[PDB]
């Protein structure tokens, strides 16, 4: 049955009733058993690519199957505690899942009128991001990084800080790792074993060497899971996926197998139809107990805020995390510049009855004294750094200790909202009270 | 009619045969479930489409039909107060009917409601000559807008048949007897939205629009039938000026438009505007308003179509002799959609990656706003206001979009990030940015006003520029450097950023100001200014001005906050500051 | 025999494929009936065999291949002439947008034209008084001379055309300019603008006008300057007037031309422009100039903005490259209140040599030409390094300079927007323009007109 065998494809005659990204299933000449999927179909012919790959497959006494129906998961309750493969497989020897029924990981697309304001608070135990940038259920948050920058190790301190304060109810947290090494996959895996976090967690890695349709089927694997437990199952989900990059570059090599011509920067044309379609899949809804909160991280290749990938993400997201290169090399763990990073949503996760009612002002305040902080050092570098305003001199040291105190607390450090927002207080109390913006009132904080 | 048989599934892509009677640009339902599609290409009768669905399931031998027309839009009664989305699918209609919050593929309903009983009355007479754009009855679709039948493009002949009653969109109301024979008429009619509705004139746009925003319409006023762009950095305020003028803009109806759009910002214009209401009517902002909500999530053909569905929607009523004030935000996702078609279609790349004809798509949208003549005999005169936000790379607006914007609109509310992080909103650069109406505007505005308004505001543009220029000098020399006149134009310049230009748009009062309020507002602003010059030349000194005129000016600040019906407790200020001032 | 095929093979995107088709030429003109009614125009850009690769100026948005006919003119991209063209408007390609009564042409012509004999040809020699002393004595115009305007967005080029349409006559003769004016992709109010001053100034009657918008088809904003140059080079050179060719904005035409291109699928040159993009300028800077034993002439006026202000940028670089001479307008004179904003630094003339000395002004003023050119150079180099910096090296070798600058673009360069001065009166300011700089300083030949006047 098979035609052609080119590379990682396979062309296949004899096709009747074979649908788009339909899996198949490979016998070879020596008895292996191969599965792949249909990237492009005809009357005549049909498109696939191998999981396992073609090497080693005789094209004259080999036959194949298809099975009727494309990717599917096995959803259960019993997939907490549980680590995946990219594919869904179980990962970690355990027991094989009993499923409660198949679905397909392409889901549905939300109604836009369906979606609820933005309404909770999540902890990250991070004070750079619970204060300055608030994280709140159903938002997506997304995180900037870069080659060589500590993304990894944000990424478990949030995945194992965060904890939804007071109301705990079926909290849950679904990390999803694509195309990454074996080093960094055994380094989540190990993190949420040893800290106890895997209880509560659901994981599904994906490796570099692992096939790009593979890889383009991670984040559609996770996102299905996470919409189940939250939409069924009642509950609060929160998606980590990294590294988005990695996703998109397997879609370059799909493209081209479909002979597909490249668009900007290389990429696929539909490459804003895809990430929307993952990401979008979060936010609370009308009706409907559980959400889907989403933080997904990707590394800007050369650190470009122009590139597609994390530009396009910004008309997606609502707001970013931006890690840089300068606050890496100073040492600040972790390296978030709090002035290019943003969280559009923040005010619905704070105020009172959620984290404190000073949260706001002291936020306004340690922005405005950190970037005027900042400015006065710039002064004192080209200026005699003698002369300056004797307020000025303050405000360089501020900003000092409002980096390597504040920003900088730990890849291993948990904050409770309460201790992030009194030591913010405890910096604020360098300057006199004539230079602050928050209210007379705000005297009972100090 | 004709079915279609695919014979290649690849990607977003599907090739079709037995498609000969099709047309291209028809809008198409490939496969069992009949997802949405796009003919882009044809060669004999296969088919080339591009399907905005996910086209996973679907292979050869399932069927494909055509629509036998393009992007179109449902245009009749039960289409005001509706949330659509790019391709007018009923957003309301698919919560209420297949009873799910998501929406299921390749789910087909009809924008508007077919089943509903409006009361038809009409008011033309019998053997009367009718041309496009004639009305020929009415119906009251709400307690204020009417909305009026018009006879759909390209009829023309006799009026045969023809009375009032209580009829379905569907339902025959009205038979012309035409050159081809017997013609039967709906409530409805169809309209593609990538083609401009036709017009008897295009007329200049000279009558100001009130926006309640001080800044807005006093310094950079727009006009009805005017365009205007507000480019910025993220977090600059672009949505909020956005919502401001849908919500107080003195406009017959608003045509808000998602690009779009970002999942948990979209969701406040679809909650927040059933939530507002109008003192004098107690009817919802939603009742005077068609929106089109999209997120990001939607089909990029609905995300490239958004405002074009809008503005066919919005000439729509134009046509009928309503002001429409259009919304779009933001037009760099509108672009940004067009630019992944353009990728898909493989075509040529222009500047940036965005396509070679965006410029003119551009141009094409913005030139189908405007004050017109419609069409008809009554000759009436109708009005697209298109206001569009603008989000370019940080800042930066030598971008494609924003120039291709700047190039065809005359209004440009250019904001700025130092701005907005000294909580001054709107974030509107006073010294960068323009409106190319205000010598007309100011001159309407002197008529109605009789005041010399116009020469207030050239005041008001003069000092603000004078502290531009002074700034520059107490950053080289000291602040004492300056003599006593030119700390008064800092102070007065002061007064004109904080107590005018600074407008918060949460606040209940400061939300909206009127015509008059603006006017008694920057009275009493420059007022303070003249006499306190004229005191300097009396032997006065500036310390001694300032410590004796701290409750006036107090009393000046928060004449933001002084309520509508209150309008005396803001002109009564002109003489505190004079006896105050007379008294130093 | 009228020639129709109702067959159409293949559309992708805006290109169009019409097969077992027989006598098609290239560039030939076609039509499309759509089953609505509407008529699109259309263009043959090849032909193999029995084949027409054509394309639609509308695009090809909602066409049948089976119930759609396409009509083969077998002629090219035609203007409707006729002795009734003035004090009308026309569309981009020709047709009436005035309503008032259509005219019956006496005949068409090719928009291309033909290419003058350059031994046929007559080098323009005859002055033009345009009134602005930036242009009368610095950068000279002349009748049947290409001399462009350099400007940007935002700055006054619309006022200082309408100007120049205002003022611009040649001396010592009863010949009055027939001004054809050409609008190139520009918007409603844009357009608006020229025909609100045109009617009353009354210009109106005396012109004929093309107007172009700015959401009309690409292919027609490209025939606009050569339907307009069609109807110069026929009133010039068959009923022997002096047309004045003015068009706006040349930028919108290169833009035009680069879609085009793209939606052909050629590959871009330099900064995604086309590879013929010089060549295609030319194909309509060259149709001015004069003819032997003929009477008439064509002048032109083209006005493009400026990317970015940028000079090298293709657009204005290419346009140098062509016409003879440019105008440049900056906006730091503009911020200044200079109205005209004319940097005579950037500024050129080509043909200013048997312009002057002959119309005027026998070396009265011709002479200083070349030193107010030279001495505002080094003026300008004084006035940057005295303003930024202490005393200047010199009060009557160096800042002397500085004196000779300030007012003479506060005044000798100033002018105005509906203002108009004669040559004497601009060589009569001129030589008080020279306020104040003494007899050391001008550096000149002669000692001769040093005397007879300040
Ligand atoms: N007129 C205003 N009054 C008060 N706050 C404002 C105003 N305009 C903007 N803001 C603040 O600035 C932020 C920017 O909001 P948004 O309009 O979404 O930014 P952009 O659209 O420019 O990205 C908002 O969260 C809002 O709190
Ligand atoms: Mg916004």
């Amino acid at each position: 049955t098979i035609k052609e065998v080119v590379g990682p494809l396979m062309a296949v005659e004899k096709v009747s009733g074979v649908k788009y990204e339909e899996l198949i299933e490979v016998r070879m000449q020596n008895g292996e058993i191969r599965r792949g999927q249909v990237l492009e179909v005809q009357e005549d012919k049909a498109m696939v690519q191998i999981f396992e790959g073609t090497s080693g497959i005789c094209l004259k006494n080999s036959s194949v199957r298809f099975l009727g129906h494309p990717l599917q998961l096995g959803v259960s309750e019993d997939m907490i505690g549980r680590v995946f493969d990219g594919l869904g497989r179980p990962k970690d020897n355990g027991p094989e899942i009993l499923p409660e029924k198949y679905l397909d990981i392409n889901g549905e697309v939300i109604n836009p009128i369906a979606r609820d304001y933005p309404d909770e608070f999540i902890q990250t135990g991070i004070s750079a991001i619970d204060h300055l940038n608030t994280l709140v259920r159903g938002q997506k948050l997304p995180v900037f990084s870069g080659s060589g920058l500590p993304h990894k190790e944000l990424a478990a301190q949030i995945a194992r800080q965060a904890t939804v304060l007071d109301s705990s109810d079926d909290f849950a947290v679904v990390f999803a790792a694509i195309g990454i090494t074996f080093e960094e996959a055994e380094f989540f895996m190990e993190d949420f074993r040893q800290t106890g976090a895997i209880d509560r967690s659901v994981m599904f890695m994906n490796l570099a060497n692992d096939p790009a349709i593979e890889r383009i089927a991670t984040p559609r694997m996770a996102l299905t899971a996470a919409e189940y437990l939250a939409y069924e199952k009642g509950m609060h989900v929160l998606v980590i996926m990294t590294d988005m990059t990695n996703y998109a570059e397997a879609l370059r090599e799909i493209s081209a197998a479909r002979r597909e011509v490249p668009g900007r920067r290389g990429y696929p044309g539909y490459l804003y139809t895809n990430l929307a379609t993952l990401f979008e899949r979060a936010g609370r809804i009308r009706g409907l107990k559980g959400s889907v909160t989403q933080i997904p991280i990707l590394t800007m290749p050369e650190d470009d805020k122009t590139h597609p990938i994390p530009d396009l993400t910004g008309y997606i997201t609502e707001g970013q995390i931006i890690l840089t290169r300068e606050l890496y090399k100073s040492g600040i763990q972790p390296p978030i510049d709090v002035l290019p990073s943003l969280s559009r949503l923040k005010d619905k996760g704070t105020g009172a009855g959620k984290t404190r009612e000073d949260h706001a002002a002291t936020m306004n305040q340690l922005f405005a004294a950190y970037a005027q902080g900042k400015q006065a050092k710039e002064l004192a570098v080209v200026l005699g750094e003698s002369a300056l305003s004797d307020i000025d001199k303050i405000y360089a040291k501020f900003a000092e200790r409002f980096e390597n105190e504040y920003v900088n607390q730990g890849f291993y450090t948990n904050r409770t909202i309460t201790e992030t927002l009194d030591l913010g207080w405890e910096l604020l109390a360098m300057l006199p009270r004539t230079e602050l913006k928050r209210i007379k009132d705000d005297l009972l904080d100090k | 009619m004709q079915i279609g048989k695919i014979i290649k599934v690849s990607g977003p892509l599907v090739m079709a045969e037995n498609m000969s009677e099709a047309c291209i640009q028809d809008m198409c339902l490939v496969g069992d479930l009949g997802v949405i599609g796009e003919i882009i290409e044809m060669r004999q009768d296969v088919a080339s489409i591009q399907v905005y669905e996910e086209t996973s399931g679907i292979g050869p031998g399932e069927p494909v039909r055509s629509t036998g027309e393009a992007l179109s839009v449902e245009l009749g009664p039960g289409i005001i107060s509706q949330m659509f989305d790019g391709i007018q699918r009923p957003l309301d209609t698919f919560m209420e009917v297949t009873q799910s919050n998501f929406l299921g593929r390749g789910v087909q309903l009809p924008a508007l409601d077919h089943e509903k009983q409006w009361w038809f009355e009409a008011t033309i007479e019998e053997g009367t000559e009718v041309s496009a754009g004639d009305i020929i009855g009415y119906v009251d679709e709400t307690k204020i807008i009417q909305h009026k039948i018009m006879v759909p493009n390209g009829i023309k002949g006799t009026v045969q048949k023809i009375e009032s009653g209580s009829f379905t969109i569907d339902d025959p109301i009205c038979v012309i007897e035409t050159e081809q024979g017997l013609k039967e008429l709906t409530m409805m009619q169809k309209w593609p939205v990538r083609r401009g509705r036709p017009i008897k004139q295009k007329l200049n746009p000279d009558v100001p629009m009130i926006t309640g925003q001080r800044v807005i319409d006093t310094f950079f006023p727009v006009t009805k039938g005017g365009a205007a762009a507000v480019p910025g950095p993220f977090g600059a305020g672009k949505t909020v000026v956005q919502h401001q003028i849908a919500k107080w803009s003195d406009v017959d109806l608003v045509v808000y438009v998602g690009c779009g759009e970002r999942g948990n910002e979209m969701t406040d214009v679809v909650n927040e505007f059933p939530e507002l209401i109008d003192p004098n009517t107690g009817e919802s902002l939603m009742e005077r308003t068609v929106l089109i909500a999209n997120t990001s999530n939607m089909p990029v053909a609905a995300r490239e179509a958004s405002i074009y569905t809008g503005i066919t929607i919005a000439e729509y009523f134009r046509d009928m002799g309503y002001d429409v004030a259009i919304m779009a935000d933001s037009t760099s996702r509108w672009a940004e959609a067009l630019r992944e078609m353009s990728g898909r279609l493989e075509e040529m790349p222009g500047d940036e990656g965005y396509p070679a004809y965006l410029g003119s798509r551009l141009a094409e949208y913005y030139e189908r706003s405007g004050r017109v003549i419609a069409l008809g005999s009554d000759q009436r005169e109708g009005s697209i206001t298109a206001i569009s936000a603008v989000s370019p790379s940080g800042g930066d607006i030598s971008e494609p979009v924003t120039q291709n914007t700047l190039r065809v609109v005359k209004v440009f509310w250019g904001l700025d990030s130092s701005l907005a992080q000294k909580r001054h909103f709107p974030s509107i650069n006073w010294i960068q940015s323009y409106s190319l109406y205000s010598t007309e505007v100011g001159r309407y505005m002197d008529q109605i006003l009789q005041q010399d308004w116009s020469d207030m505001v050239t005041e008001g543009m003069r000092i603000l520029q004078e502290e531009e220029q002074l700034n520059e000098i107490v950053r080289l020399v000291g602040i004492d450097s300056l003599s006593d006149n030119d700390r008064l134009t800092l102070e007065v310049a002061k007064s004109i950023r904080e107590d005018y230009l600074q407008q918060n748009a949460f606040d209940d009062v400061d939300t909206f100001t009127s015509r008059e309020k603006q006017f008694n507002m920057l009275k009493v602003i420059l007022t303070f200014g003249k006499e306190a010059r004229k005191a300097l030349s009396l032997g006065a000194y500036f310390n001694e001005i300032m410590e004796g005129t701290v409750a006036v000016r107090e009393r000046i600040s928060r004449s933001k906050y002084i309520p509508e019906e209150e309008l005396a407790k803001i002109s009564s200020i002109n003489e505190e500051i004079k006896e105050t001032i007379q008294l130093i």
